[PDB]
């Protein structure tokens, strides 16, 4: 749909400085749409564009350590 | 009477001023502190790279 | 509100006693038989090792460092695990 | 009771002004020395 | 719902709370609860103020509202004027068991 | 940076430093002009044998003692305030860096596109080279590209960190658990640099930050052979 | 007369411009010339010798307004003593550059500063007015 | 404020001793340490 | 009877004469840490080691400046002196809960001194942020410690904010009204009210820091769900008020020193500068976060501590200019006691604006953790807070010993300490500016001149202490009894004379009611 | 021989031990934490707890015994305990800001939710409104006491007050259960740490209000108290109406609200 | 509030008191210092001679001294009140503080 | 011989403070003149005359000349 | 149980000089002198405790 990423763009959600929960609810919707589509047998390449916000704003370490738990199954937040 | 001001009090006065101007001059000037003061005016720029 | 109840006159130690027995007690009585009824231990969760739980950036100072102050081996977990 | 009066409201005598220069020496002495003598305890250790 | 057993004041209190509450049965007040209510102040009725020695410390509030207060000892003897305002104190001394 | 004997803020390098250096000079005129008025009637109340003494009226001059350090106070509010908002818009970056502290370095991940991230050390003494600056140097420096709004995103990944640029006029702090943001735009190419601004263990004065500002197409270049 | 501590609640003399009628005479002892005196004052003043006057006075108080009030070298000492003091305190500051200060670092070195001083202008550090700006690109010298 | 005459005068003299004692009671030991801080660091 | 009345006091006067000498004794310790920081900045390079040693040192400079000099001189030496003094008051209203508030600051310090002995220091800062204060950045017995000192430091001034206002409230005569007692007394009562409210929120969130550490519980550690942001708003919520709390006793004394030396018999404008202290205690509590503007806080929560900030220079002008107005057509004596108060006012001054500008978030986004914080702050505590305790020390000494200063040496005194703590601060605000950051072992080069100049200023503030021991041993070697002391009428402490008996008011003062 | 009606304490040890029992306590603290080692720590408790017997006992002979509390001197008692209530205010307040300041931004780490994922809350309809009743009884009970008392009526101020201690008791057993089954501990991140923190210290003031209480019981028993003078009895029943305060709020905010 | 002539009044009043005490001969002169003002000669005049009706010639000379004090820099002010006291410093043998050399530091 | 004439004798305090403040103001308006022309004006006439004809391409090839980045030679 | 406070007021108030610590007669002094001795021994082992804690240990 809109290619040229550059970046990710302001979201009225998370307007001010504290960009925490920006990277978190982008990581999970990723994660959500993935297992939906995945699920379905649909397309995960309707699920890019959260993935491009995650990669833009999240810490390596924070997205790493996250991934880790999915994998364990220790992950907190509701896939 | 005189007091101890009116006795010494220009003594006190003079020999503080002269030990104190002559003591920081020489702090100031002859025991290698390195003020750093500006370079504008006094340093010759020199190739580096 | 105004309770519902309804007295007064001047002060005492009478209407006191009064809501001591007849209100009070009766409401600890009327507690102590809810709770004593929906007592009897309850079905643990599975063990889950989430890293937000289970907290051990220093051992305790009792024990074998690392059991809480009032552990109950039969609902708290160790890092690990329950106890077996 | 207790001495009332001046030199005797205190904890310290002044009854001799030798032994209370001695005294406020280590008072304040005591007080200001220790710091580097914690500092030299510090870079002693490690 | 009747009994007694409970001590009153009259019955068991002591040393100086006792003093205290017998001299205020009687309006009298030895140990300086109550703020005194000044007279005209003038020399012919000068304040008179209580003392248990030869000397008792006034301050003087000179009027109504004023933030300061003057201060200065009461000696025995001839009335006393207080220096901001004038008006005229005079010690009364006593023993204390009055 | 700054420059031996300077008494003022660094030149700005960003139009939000421009800002603040002309609301300082608002505001220490103010500073002056009040400093030097009270010790002036302090020499003016002292400089006299004529005496008043007895019970002086307040309420009158109490009335000018409230009301013009009230009308001072929001002439500095209110370009103050003005500052504070502008420095708040939406800008739209076009490129978002993270840097995370660490006891006792910054890394940086430029993850827009690829996979890039690296430390950045202060470059020790004994290994300076000639001219280059002792405690502000770094062996990998922050290249950014110039004349564009980056967003910057702060955190840490062990103890409290802060990641300051004076000449930009930027100081965020970095705490672990949190992603703090801040925008970054400098008018000039060049290196700029900062130190960290939280207190955090033995080497806190030696984990400087100094970013180098290039035109897009070199920064473009540069990121990718980085990768 | 003589002054105690154990008159500390009773009016007492003071010399102040501002108090210039204080609670007590200087002196309250008289000796019998000093009686006389007192008792000579309730007649004209006019019939009072100078030394008389002064007499009086000086029984009322201790000092006059011009002795008071008078002017004094003291600032000499203190200012002179604060230079002194001061002065002392570089030769602590001497002490601790001899014996606790070591070499400063080699960044200071004269041939050091003058290549960070170039390399300084070469990133234009302070182009605007703090350093750079006071440098002549044109004419390769600081300008005038 | 008035004060009786000192009952025990210090004379210059004797200032001088007591202010030399005060100075050097915060001068020596600080001086002691600062003077051998390479040998307890270089240790 | 030594131990019965120097360990077993009841008596508020001994009670105050132990607070000064501990005053005193930690202000030594305070100067010799001072000195040190000021050592390892004065030429560019190491002198002492890392950061480590270095921030162990500023730490334990800032709390025994702030717990153990300042707060015990102020008000347990000074309060416990004069307040039932200026009253009519025979003593405390708590005269032996009086004597454990003092004797717990003994060990409080001990705690201290051990925190500093043990492992490698608690190098945290005053403010002891996690995690680095935490048991993984700060492994081991020092930050507990430190902790522990701060408990007994609070306990101490929280009982002993209960006694001042107790004493202050029921203890007057009984004709006076509260809007019948000198400055200082309102002072003291407010600071006590500020203590009580502020000192048990220090207390929680110190004691939460000390559960993260040993209990395995996780307030500030973002793992448990727990937030370092959190401890800084517990502290700073308390850190606020303990600012006001340090120079609010300052104020009620230099206006006692303005007024006495101008020859007045009471400050000009008594009720505005009730409602300004009032008002200061007030706000004092609405406005901690401008101590966070870098830490990631929204934008409308910026404007408004920015905005509420400022608004405490309007009472504090009151004060001011009240002060300006107590000096005109005053007889100004020009003793030592009024030097102070008046470099007092003119200092204070100076770091209340550098505070305005601060107040700006806006600006303070480039100066927050820089050196012109640690300038304004100096100019109000070491030109301020001091200045005020070095007046009412050689203005009330006399009092407390009986015994006259010699007031030469006093003003010699007055002058040194005036030119070394300008020397020692003023630079620093060109630091700041430039962008040096706090808590720095050392510098990039261009910094070197200030730095140098700020270190040698330190050093003549030395001097002007070692002078402050000689004097004080002068003044009790030569024994000039007081005499005479000007203005009873309106400073009741000094009519008991010098020093007043051990029982003072054992017949309380008449006042009547009209 | 004073003419004002204000206490002059004769000179007393008890602030000295006091002082120095908190030196041993909280040193005691640190080499319990760091030394393996709890020697200190109990001899700072059992000087403490002697400290303030004997503190708390001459304050008794000095009132009961001595007559040294005139209404000057219990005036200024009544405030000083009103400000002491109004600091402890003030440090649970701290508690129940980090409390809400946790549960009002749930982190990442906890699931962004709360309760956090894993945490399974007591039902605040048990127990804890068993607990709720409890305490809310005692208020009730202990102001019958205070009534008894006022009226000279002995042997229902016994009556009264035996049963608002009994029902402390009763909340401290409840609660020591409740720890014991709870599923989570104090090392289950924010929300155990906030939980037993703020209870356990409500719990102690529990324990310190019993305990005070019970002084007042035994005192009674010995007719330390007249019908108009009994102000230790007020300042346990304000101390009592305190923890009955905050344990509301507690309700309120951690078991209801927090569920 | 009042005028400068009503004030003024008042004070020749008070000190006009024919059976004034040496208490308030103190508290009138101590009081009136403390105002921004160096006293008119005609409230001088009748200080001085209540003075003369207390016998008491120090603090006539004293009240002189005081008048010049009041006056600070403005040395215009003393020579022209004692110019308009001449004729009651006669009548009353007043030695000023200059002619009993009291100037003298 | 001639009489002095009467001098003003009453609120010499007050007429000096009155004269003095308003001098007082006076110089606050004359400062305030001086530091906004000195500095202020100074400031933005400095920052507006450097980049009124700014070439950022050509600065940064002077610096690039010059050696001193790391992503460009 | 009897009303025995008069007896304690006169004990309690019996001219003899003591402080209230110590006026209740020789039991007064044995838990005086026990608190003092735990306080001041507990004092001395907490420096001990420093000085140990004081250095590093193998
Ligand atoms: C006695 C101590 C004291 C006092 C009184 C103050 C008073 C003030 N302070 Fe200060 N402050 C500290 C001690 C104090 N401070 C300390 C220790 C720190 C740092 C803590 C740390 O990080 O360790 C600090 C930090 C600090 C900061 C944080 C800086 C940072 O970390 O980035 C700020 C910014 O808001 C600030 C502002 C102010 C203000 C506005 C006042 C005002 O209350 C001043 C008001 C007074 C005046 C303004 C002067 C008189 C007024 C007039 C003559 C009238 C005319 C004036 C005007 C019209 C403006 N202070
Ligand atoms: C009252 C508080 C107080 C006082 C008086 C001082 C006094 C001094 N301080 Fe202090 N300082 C702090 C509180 C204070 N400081 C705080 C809170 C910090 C921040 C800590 C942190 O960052 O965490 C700090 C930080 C600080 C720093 C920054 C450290 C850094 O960021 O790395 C520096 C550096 O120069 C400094 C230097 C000095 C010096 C040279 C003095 C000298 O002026 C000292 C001179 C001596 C005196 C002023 C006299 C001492 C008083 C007496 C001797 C009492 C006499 C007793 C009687 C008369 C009864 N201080
Ligand atoms: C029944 C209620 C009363 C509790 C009694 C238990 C002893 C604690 C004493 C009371 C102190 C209260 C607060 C101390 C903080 C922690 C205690 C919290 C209450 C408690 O008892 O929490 C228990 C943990 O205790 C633990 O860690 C034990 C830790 C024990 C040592 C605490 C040491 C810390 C003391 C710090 C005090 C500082 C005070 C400063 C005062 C301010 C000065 C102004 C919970 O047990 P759990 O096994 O984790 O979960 C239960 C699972 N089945
Ligand atoms: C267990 C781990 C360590 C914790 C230690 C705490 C343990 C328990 C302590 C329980 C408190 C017991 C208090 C007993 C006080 C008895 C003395 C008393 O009650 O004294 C009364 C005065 O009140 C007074 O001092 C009022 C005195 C105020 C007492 C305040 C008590 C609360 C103290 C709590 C300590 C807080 C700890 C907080 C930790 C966060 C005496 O006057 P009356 O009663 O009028 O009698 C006079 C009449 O008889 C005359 O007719
Ligand atoms: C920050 C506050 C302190 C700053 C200013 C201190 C001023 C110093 C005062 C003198 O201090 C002494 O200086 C000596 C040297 O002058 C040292 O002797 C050392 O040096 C001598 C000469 O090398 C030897 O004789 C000695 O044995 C050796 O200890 C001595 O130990 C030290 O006490
Ligand atoms: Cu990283 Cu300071
Ligand atoms: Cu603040
Ligand atoms: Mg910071
Ligand atoms: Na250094
Ligand atoms: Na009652
Ligand atoms: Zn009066």
């Amino acid at each position: 749909k809109i290619k040229n990423y550059q970046t990710a763009p302001f979201d009225s959600r998370f307007p001010n400085q504290n960009q925490t929960r920006n990277c978190w609810q982008n990581y999970l919707d990723f994660h959500r749409c993935e297992k939906a589509m995945t699920a379905k047998g649909g397309d995960v390449s309707v699920c890019e564009w959260y993935r491009r916000v995650y990669k833009s704003l999240c810490p390596i370490s924070w997205v790493s350590t996250w991934d880790d738990r999915r994998a364990e199954g220790t992950f907190p937040g509701k896939i | 009477a005189p007091d101890f001001h009116d006795k010494y009090g220009n003594a006190v006065l003079a020999s503080g001023a002269t030990f104190c101007v002559a003591v920081w001059v020489y702090m100031a000037t002859q025991i290698g502190i390195e003020w750093n003061p500006s370079p504008v005016g006094r340093v010759t720029p020199k190739e580096w790279r | 509100a105004s309770a519902a109840k309804g007295d007064h006159g001047g002060t005492g130690a009478r209407t006191w006693r009064f809501l001591t027995f007849g209100l009070a007690l009766p409401s600890v009585a009327l507690c102590t038989l809810n709770s004593w009824l929906h007592s009897g231990h309850r079905e643990r969760p599975a063990f889950i090792p989430y890293h937000h739980l289970r907290i051990r950036t220093k051992p305790f100072s009792w024990g074998d460092g690392n059991h809480t102050f009032f552990h109950n081996p039969r609902v708290n977990p160790l890092p690990t695990g329950y106890e077996k | 009771h207790y001495e009332e009066g001046p030199g005797k409201n205190i904890p310290f005598s002044v009854e001799n002004k030798w032994r209370l220069l001695a005294m406020m020496t280590l008072f304040f002495g005591s007080g200001f020395a220790a710091p580097f003598f914690i500092v030299r305890h510090q870079l002693l250790k490690k | 719902a009747s009994g007694g057993g409970v001590p009153t004041d009259e019955e068991q209190a002591t040393g100086l709370e006792r003093e205290v509450m017998l001299a205020a049965r009687k309006g009298q007040d030895p140990y300086n609860i109550l703020a005194p209510k000044a007279t005209s102040g003038t020399k012919e009725d000068p304040n008179l103020v209580p003392s248990i020695t030869n000397k008792r410390i006034v301050g003087c509030i000179c009027e109504e509202d004023n933030s300061t207060v003057i201060w200065f000892w009461l000696h025995k003897g001839e009335a006393q004027r207080c220096p901001s305002c004038g008006t005229h104190y005079k010690l009364v001394p006593h023993q204390l068991a009055h | 940076m700054a420059y031996p004997m300077q008494l003022g803020f660094q030149d700005a390098t960003s139009p939000i430093m421009e800002e603040l250096l002309h609301f300082h000079d608002h505001t220490l005129m103010i500073v002056f002009l009040i400093s030097s008025l009270v010790l002036y009637i302090i020499s003016l109340m002292l400089t006299t044998k004529l005496t008043h003494t007895s019970t002086m009226d307040a309420q009158e001059v109490e009335t000018i003692w409230t009301i013009l350090p009230a009308i001072i106070l929001i002439l500095i509010a209110l370009p103050s305030l003005r500052i504070l908002y502008m420095m708040d818009e939406i800008n739209n970056p076009s490129l978002t860096v993270k840097t995370m502290g660490h006891q006792w370095y910054w890394s940086y991940e430029y993850t827009d596109y690829e996979d890039l991230s690296f430390d950045s050390y202060m470059i020790p003494t004994s290994e300076l080279k000639p001219g280059e600056l002792r405690l502000l140097e770094v062996d990998n420096r922050v290249v950014l590209p110039m004349e564009m709004t980056i967003r910057m995103l702060v955190s840490s990944e062990d103890v409290l960190h802060s990641w300051a640029v004076p000449s930009l006029g930027l100081k965020t702090d970095a705490i672990p658990g949190r992603l703090n943001q801040t925008t970054l735009m400098s008018s000039r190419p060049g290196l700029y640099y900062g130190q960290c601004s939280e207190i955090c263990g033995s080497n806190h004065s030696f984990m400087p930050i100094v970013l180098e500002l290039v035109p897009l197409k070199y920064f473009e270049k540069w990121s990718a052979s980085m990768l | 007369s003589v002054v105690k501590s154990e008159d500390y609640a009773l009016p007492s003399y003071v010399d102040r411009r501002d108090y210039p009628l204080p609670d007590v005479a200087h002196v309250k002892n008289l000796s019998a010339s000093q009686k006389a005196l007192k008792e000579k004052e309730k007649a004209s003043w006019s019939s009072l010798s100078i030394d008389e006057k002064v007499e009086l006075y000086r029984l009322k108080f201790k000092e006059s307004f011009a002795e008071m009030n008078r002017s004094t070298n003291e600032w000499k000492t203190v200012v002179g003593a604060a230079m002194f003091f001061i002065g002392f305190t570089a030769l602590l500051l001497i002490w601790e550059k001899h014996y606790v200060y070591g070499p400063i670092p080699h960044t200071f070195e004269e041939e050091w500063v003058a290549k960070q001083t170039k390399r300084m202008l070469d990133m234009k550090v302070a182009p605007i007015q703090g350093f750079s700006a006071k440098w002549d690109y044109d004419k390769n010298e600081w300008k005038k | 404020i008035t004060a009786k005459p000192a009952k025990t005068p210090t004379s210059p003299k004797e200032q001088a001793i007591g202010l030399s004692v005060t100075f050097l009671s915060f001068l020596l030991p600080a001086g002691w340490v600062l003077y051998h801080l390479d040998n307890y660091k270089k240790s | 009877m030594f131990i019965n009345r120097w360990l077993f006091s009841t008596n508020h006067k001994d009670i105050g004469t132990l607070y000064l000498l501990f005053g005193a004794w930690a202000g030594m310790v305070g100067t010799a840490l001072s000195l040190l920081i000021r050592a390892e900045l004065g030429q560019p390079g190491t002198l002492l080691g890392d950061d480590q040693i270095y921030n162990v040192v500023v730490t334990a400079h800032a709390f025994v400046m702030i717990f153990f000099m300042v707060m015990p001189i102020m008000i347990g030496g000074f309060g416990n002196w004069l307040v039932p003094l200026m009253i009519g008051a025979p003593d405390m209203a708590f005269p032996r809960m009086n004597n454990m508030s003092f004797w717990l600051l003994p060990p409080s310090f001990l705690l201290l001194l051990a925190s500093s002995m043990v492992e490698a220091g608690a190098g945290t800062g005053w403010t002891v942020y996690p995690p680095l204060a935490g048991n993984l950045a700060h492994a081991g017995a020092s930050v507990d410690l430190t902790i522990f000192s701060l408990h007994l430091a609070g306990v101490s001034s929280i009982l002993g904010a209960i006694n001042f206002i107790t004493t202050i409230i029921n203890m007057k005569p009984p004709a006076m009204s509260q809007y019948q007692t000198p400055l200082f007394v309102w002072s003291v009562m407010i600071t006590a009210v500020l203590l009580l409210l502020s000192l048990p929120v220090l207390a929680a969130g110190i004691t939460m820091l000390l559960t993260d550490r040993n209990l395995n519980t996780t307030f500030f550690d973002p793992a448990g769900g727990g937030d370092p942001i959190l401890y800084q708003h517990l502290f700073w919520f308390f850190g606020h008020p303990e600012v006001y709390i340090l120079i609010l006793p300052g104020f009620g004394m230099i206006s006692h020193i303005v007024t006495y030396y101008s020859g007045k018999k009471e400050p000009f404008g008594y009720m505005g500068m009730v409602w300004a202290m009032m008002s200061i205690g007030f706000l004092g509590f609405i406005v901690w976060a401008h101590h966070m503007f870098t830490v990631g806080m929204d934008v409308d929560t910026r404007a408004y501590f920015t905005s509420a900030t400022m608004i405490i220079a309007i009472p504090t002008g009151v004060k001011v200019f009240s002060w300006l107005a107590t000096l005109h057509g005053g007889n100004i004596k020009w003793s030592p006691a009024m030097m102070w108060a008046l470099g007092f006012i003119f200092l204070f001054t100076v770091g209340g604006l550098t505070g305005i500008v601060l107040a700006n978030s806006s600006l303070d986004i480039v100066l927050h953790d820089t050196y012109y914080v640690v300038a304004h702050f100096h100019y109000v505590l070491s030109m301020g807070a001091v200045f005020a305790i070095m007046g009412g020390f050689v203005h009330w000494f006399p009092l407390f010993s009986g015994y006259t200063l010699n007031d030469t040496w006093a003003k010699i005194h007055f002058a040194i300490m005036f030119v070394g703590v300008n020397m020692t601060f003023f630079p620093q605000h060109f630091l700041g500016l430039s962008g040096m950051p706090r808590r720095y072992s050392d510098y990039p080069d261009a910094y070197t001149m200030w730095n140098t100049i700020s270190s040698m200023g330190s050093f003549i503030s030395l001097t002007a202490v070692m002078l402050m021991v000689f004097i004080i041993w002068e003044a009790f070697a030569s024994k000039r009894e007081v005499l005479t002391v000007d203005l009873t009428t309106t400073n009741l402490e000094w009519l008991n004379g010098c020093p007043p008996p051990y029982h003072t008011f054992e017949e309380p003062t008449y006042v009547n009611l009209k | 021989h004073q003419t004002h009606a204000y206490h002059m304490v004769n000179p007393s040890p008890w602030p000295l031990t006091g002082a120095l029992s908190a030196l041993l306590m909280t040193s005691g603290l640190t080499m319990w934490f760091h030394f393996n080692s709890m020697t200190l720590l109990m001899i700072g408790l059992t000087t403490n707890m002697l400290t303030m017997y004997q503190w708390w006992r001459d304050v008794i002979r000095e009132s009961t015994f001595q007559g040294h509390h005139t209404p000057a001197v219990q005036k200024g008692l009544r405030y000083g305990m009103i400000l002491f209530i109004i600091s402890e205010v003030l440090f649970f307040t701290g508690f129940f800001w980090a409390f809400y300041h946790s549960s009002l931004a749930p982190t990442p780490e906890l699931g962004g939710c709360w309760p956090p994922t894993g945490i399974h809350p007591l039902n605040p309809l048990e127990v804890p409104l068993l607990n709720t009743s409890v305490l809310l009884a005692s208020g009730v009970s202990i102001t019958w006491a205070h009534h008894s008392l006022m009226e000279g009526d002995r042997k229902h101020m016994l009556q009264a007050l035996f049963i608002t201690i009994t029902l402390g008791v009763y909340f401290t057993l409840l609660q020591a259960s409740e720890y014991y089954e709870a599923p989570f501990t104090i090392s289950d991140g924010v929300y155990g740490s906030t939980f037993f923190v703020a209870t356990g210290f409500h719990g102690l003031h529990v324990i310190i209000g019993s305990t005070f209480l019970i002084v007042c019981f035994f005192r009674q028993l010995k007719f330390h108290f007249t019908s108009n003078h009994h102000f230790g009895f007020e300042a346990a029943a304000w101390y009592w109406h305190f923890v009955d305060v905050v344990w509301l709020f507690l309700y309120v905010s951690i078991y209801w609200w927090g569920s | 509030h009042e005028t400068d002539e009503e004030f003024d009044a008042r004070w020749v009043t008070y000190f006009n008191k024919p059976d004034i005490d040496a208490w308030e001969l103190r508290k009138g002169m101590n009081t009136l210092v403390g105002y921004d003002l160096v006293p008119e000669p005609k409230i001088i005049d009748a200080a001085l001679r209540a003075c003369r009706r207390l016998n008491d010639f120090a603090s006539a000379v004293r009240i002189l001294e005081v008048v010049k004090d009041k006056a600070g820099p403005h040395k215009e002010i003393y020579p022209y009140v004692i110019q308009e006291l001449r004729p009651t410093l006669n009548e009353l043998g007043i030695s000023t503080p200059e002619e009993l050399g009291l100037d003298k530091v | 011989s001639t009489a002095l004439a009467k001098p003003q004798m009453r609120g010499l305090l007050a007429r000096r403070l009155r004269f003095h403040i308003v001098g007082a103001f006076m110089v606050s308006l004359g400062f305030a003149t001086f530091y906004k022309f000195a500095v202020a004006e100074k400031r933005k006439k400095a920052y507006a005359d450097f980049y009124r004809n700014y070439d950022s391409m050509k600065d940064f090839e002077e610096m690039r000349k010059a050696g001193i980045f790391q992503s460009a030679k | 149980f009897e009303n025995r406070v008069a007896e304690k007021q006169k004990l309690f108030q019996e001219d003899n000089g003591l402080p209230v610590h110590l006026k209740g007669g020789a039991t007064d002094n044995i838990l005086y002198r026990v608190t003092m001795t735990l306080c001041l021994g507990g004092t001395l082992y907490s420096l001990y405790c420093l000085g140990w804690a004081s250095f590093p240990h193998k």
